[PDB]
């Protein structure tokens, strides 16, 4: 009994047979769902028009979930079981998923899409023998410039098949290889070139409705991952690329910074959305030798810390627009945040005085005000926790100034947290609307009152 | 050790490979610098052995063929498939590539080409080292039978060679010539076009992780008279190398013999497995670097336990400063180690 992909090993043969059933049923769905007639074989003994199957439409949906989710711990189990057929099986599964999401399905398979995407960071043909990304390149040529391709280019032009949040979630699911690249770095760059070139050549606002979260397009963004729109660059090059030429990405990164620094609009939801889009477009995901080359990292981190501190300073009660910005972790930014927090504590004390006596009517408006305050507290709690963690280490060797600056905030929050049940029940409701949604505390590598920030502030 | 026998199907490929490797070896020897010698005049840089493959005598040819057969046996006996796909171009699939380069002087100087541009397999150095080790066993057996270059009890020979110990005495610098010769041989093999796998890598489960476990475990603690009962105490433990070490509290001995944190008598915490030890396994804490202080602390008043690794408090998955809770006072607790 020789152990191999499917020579004798039944443990991996189970998942491989699930994959083979996926392929067979995907052919059986390509003969039926994309009928191109919708009346062929009409009246299958009641009314039905089927492509010689008539019984596998729902069964395929029932069994694809089990086939793709063969095991909950997919990343470890797949690597332990085999290291040969996983790439081709996942590639064919992704291609079939795209060729099924092009059509209008009733059920949504976003969870299974995320589960299959989870295999990509875990780490064959090396994308050379088999072109995994050919169908994805077609589906990406369908929207190679979203500001320029926001029209009826989408297949069959519905508002539900592709021109919705489905395509952005599919892109976020598919493009995730931060832990380990799983491609030859050929077929993705010459779509990313069009995407980034049109990002620079846009100057357009007012995007399409129901797809405001355009920021979920890319998560593995970095250099070579614009003036290279390729119309003449293909003839010029085809040997030379951004891997060898390190000049242009640095120039573009230096160009991006002053434009984003110049944005200092005050009291505008459009300013908030522009800042979020700016953070996603030119954040701190550039992992191109940041440890060795530290000047770029320092400048980028300083700007990404100076922007929101000066943005959210005044009141900015409507903090629900920010979903989950990446923090991208003694400092001047730390001192500025300490000043901002000690100024914010005064308004918090004023609100506490308002809650103490002469309470407003409309208990539902009390709940709304408490929810707004809880949202502000949730937004500020993370940065307060990182600042306290930085301060505690700073004051160890020699930094009495940090402890003296942090002392009034401790008393401010202690006075705030005396008896606030009318705020605590609303905070519980807010935290029950979405439990944590990031589970940042449990990573050890969303937030309430008595956690890491409070204990670190109290420990000193 | 001795390895498996050569299957009869490979005899023709063995003969062809032996012939071409003899040709390359003799022209490399000629290129080394020595010249032809009539009879044993090495002092004049004249070597009778330095002749062409066809000009070799019967005994020398037989010895060279046997040596090539042994090396091919050793190459094929590893276990990895050596099914040749890029056959060497000599009167079979002729793609003559040796005369691409050309060097000639006074004498018989055929032109060899070594394709160093091809990627050498990562396991090829392992094959070279294994060939060296098998030949080390060969000359170890020969010296055991003979008693050459050292007189231990006979006191006939002196100047003991470091070849008795296979690897420790013989450094890489000492056998640079043999290493370079084997490297040239495997380079010629790669130029012929042999594709080799890497069984002794991460592709197959062959790595050795730990020499042993389950025993040679020791327990360190003080006298029973120091069993604290009240107050809140502090003691420090420092780690030098990562490994199976349990640090916590014990009790006066009641269980016969068992490791720390797996019975009533002992409480323990681990970072190598990142799990606390108390009547089972419960994930808790992170690992430690070389030269870290566990920083233990005792809270006897309310029956709570906790740790401070280098001033950093350790919190569990639930996010609490409590390693253990709800345990009887017993006969006190004592600092313990494994």
């Amino acid at each position: 009994l020789s152990a191999a992909s499917r020579p004798l090993c039944t443990g991996g043969h189970a998942s491989n047979k699930e994959k083979e059933m996926v392929t067979s049923l995907f052919c059986k769905l390509g003969v039926l769902v994309r009928h191109r007639i919708s009346l062929f074989g009409n009246d299958a003994t009641s009314i039905v028009n089927c492509l010689h199957i008539l019984g596998q439409t729902l069964d395929a949906r029932t069994v694809m979930k089990t086939g793709l989710d063969s095991v909950k711990s997919a990343l470890r189990a797949f690597l332990d079981n085999a290291a040969e057929d996983l790439e081709k099986t996942m590639e064919n599964l992704k291609q079939g998923q795209f060729t099924h999401t092009r059509s209008q399905p009733k059920g949504v398979t976003q969870i299974i899409n995320y589960t299959t995407v989870a295999l990509l960071p875990m780490l064959l043909d090396k994308h050379n023998v088999y072109s995994i990304y050919n169908t994805r390149s077609s589906r990406e040529r369908a929207a190679l410039s979203l500001p320029a391709n926001v029209e009826d280019v989408c297949p069959n032009i519905p508002s539900l098949e592709k021109l919705m949040t489905e395509i952005i979630e599919l892109a976020e699911s598919g493009i995730r290889y931060t832990q380990m690249p799983y491609m030859m770095e050929v077929v993705l760059p010459m779509l990313c070139s069009y995407m980034s070139r049109w990002w620079e050549h846009g100057p357009e606002n007012h995007p399409e409705r129901a797809e405001m979260c355009c920021t979920a397009l890319n998560s593995e963004h970095m250099n070579t991952l614009l003036k290279i729109i390729y119309n003449n660059l293909g003839i010029d090059e085809g040997f030379s690329q951004p891997i060898i030429n390190k000049v242009k990405p640095q120039l573009l990164k230096t160009h991006f910074l002053p434009l984003m620094e110049k944005l200092k609009k005050k009291a505008a939801m459009v300013v908030s959305e522009e800042d979020h889009l700016k953070a996603e477009a030119r954040g701190d995901m550039s992992e191109a030798e940041l440890l060795i080359l530290d000047e770029f990292t320092t400048l980028a981190r300083d700007l990404y810390a100076f922007y929101p501190l000066l943005i959210r300073f005044v009141d900015y009660n409507r903090a629900k627009w920010l979903k989950e910005p990446n923090p991208e972790a003694y400092w001047s930014k730390s001192h500025n945040f300490k000043r901002e927090e000690q100024n914010f504590v005064v308004q918090n004390e004023i609100n506490n005085m308002s809650f103490l006596i002469t309470d407003t009517k409309s208990k539902m408006s009390k709940a709304a005000i408490s929810d707004q305050e809880r949202k502000k507290m949730k937004r500020k709690g993370d940065r307060y926790s990182m600042q306290t963690s930085l301060i505690v280490a700073a004051l160890k060797r020699l930094l009495p100034i940090g402890l003296n600056i942090c002392a009034p905030g401790d008393q401010e929050l202690i006075a705030l947290a005396k008896n606030r049940f009318s705020l605590k029940d609303t905070e519980e409701e807010v935290r029950d609307i979405i439990r944590s949604n990031i589970h940042l505390q449990g990573k050890l590598e969303g937030i309430a009152n008595v956690l890491f920030h409070l204990e670190q502030k109290s420990k000193y | 050790t001795s390895q498996i026998v050569l299957p009869p199907h490979l005899e023709r490929i063995r003969e062809r490979l032996a012939e071409n490797i003899h040709e390359l070896w003799v022209m490399n020897k000629i290129e080394l610098g020595w010249q032809y010698g009539p009879v044993r005049d090495d002092n004049k840089r004249q070597h009778p052995c330095l002749v062409e493959f066809c000009k070799l005598p019967e005994q020398e040819r037989n010895y060279n063929l046997q040596m090539s057969l042994e090396t091919l046996k050793t190459l094929l006996a590893l276990g990895c498939h050596v099914g040749i796909a890029d056959e060497h171009a000599e009167e079979k699939v002729k793609k003559m590539k040796l005369p691409k380069n050309y060097q000639l002087t006074s004498g018989y100087k055929p032109a060899p080409m070594d394709l160093s541009f091809i990627k050498l397999t990562p396991s090829q150095e392992a094959m070279v080292d294994k060939l060296a080790e098998n030949a080390h066993n060969v000359w170890a057996r020969d010296r055991i039978r003979q008693g050459w270059t050292y007189g231990i009890q006979q006191d006939v020979k002196n100047r003991r060679n470091p070849r008795l110990v296979p690897y420790t005495l013989l450094d890489d610098r000492t056998k640079k010539s043999n290493k370079d010769s084997l490297r040239e041989a495997v380079r010629t093999l790669l130029g012929y076009g042999y594709h080799l796998e890497a069984p002794d890598q991460d592709h197959a489960s062959r790595a050795e992780v730990c020499s042993g476990t389950g025993e040679r475990f020791r327990i360190f603690r003080a006298e029973k008279t120091y069993a604290v009962k009240a107050g809140r105490w502090y003691f420090e433990f420092e780690a030098v190398t990562a490994g199976d070490m349990r640090v916590g509290w014990s009790r006066p001995g009641c269980q016969p013999d068992l490791e720390l944190g797996s019975d009533d008598r002992a409480f323990a915490f681990d970072g190598f497995k990142a799990q606390r030890w108390h009547q089972g396994n419960e994930h808790y804490g992170r690992s430690w670097q070389a030269g870290d202080v566990v920083g233990c602390m005792v809270d006897m008043n309310e029956h709570t336990m906790m740790f401070t690794l280098n001033g950093e408090i350790l919190l569990d998955d639930s996010g609490s400063e409590l390693a253990f809770k709800d345990f009887d006072v017993g006969d006190g607790f004592i600092p313990v180690c494994s």
